[PDB]
């Protein structure tokens, strides 16, 4: 019984990790979304017809 | 705890993807009132310049 | 997104799971009538030795 005892103190730090990756994944989400806005800025000054002011 | 009387992951989440349509809502309403993409500043700064300086 | 991330951690931790005491409160009520019946049982003990005089 002492390793069923044990048992209930692994699932905590399992529930834990969970929490930290969560949060990882929610501030990886806005960075992928950031990425996405960055290309599109960097695609559009690439234009060579572009005027001095617009770059 | 899936039993848990204190709190619940899936209201948070409902709430989350609620609050994500409804401000696309937003942004469609704006654009029917204006009548364009780029209305503000805020819509999309380099060609809101552009087109005010042309 | 961040806030209700926390909350909802937060209570992971420290929630309980009500169905498993539902089950636990049944079993402890019937558990201490029984000690009870069987307190009273032991109790009466040492009542015969009147009849031995």
């Amino acid at each position: 019984s002492a390793t069923a005892a044990s048992m209930n103190a692994v699932k905590d730090s399992l529930q834990r990790g969970q929490s930290t990756i969560d949060v990882a994944l929610a501030a990886g989400d806005t960075i992928t979304d950031l990425l996405g806005k960055m290309k599109e800025k960097a695609l559009a000054a690439s234009d060579t017809s572009l005027n001095t002011a617009s770059f | 705890a899936l039993n848990s009387i204190n709190t619940n992951a899936g209201a948070m989440i409902a709430l989350q993807n609620l609050n994500g349509t409804n401000s696309e809502l937003t942004t469609v309403q704006q654009r029917i009132n204006t009548g364009k993409k780029i209305a503000s500043a805020k819509d999309n700064g380099a060609i809101w310049a552009t087109a005010k300086n042309q | 997104k961040l806030q209700d991330s926390l909350d909802a951690g937060v209570g992971n931790l420290v929630d309980a799971d009500l169905a498993k005491e539902s089950a636990k409160l049944q079993s402890l009520q019937t558990k201490q009538q029984l000690g009870v019946q069987a307190l009273s049982i032991a109790n009466q003990s040492s009542s015969s030795i009147l009849s031995l005089f």
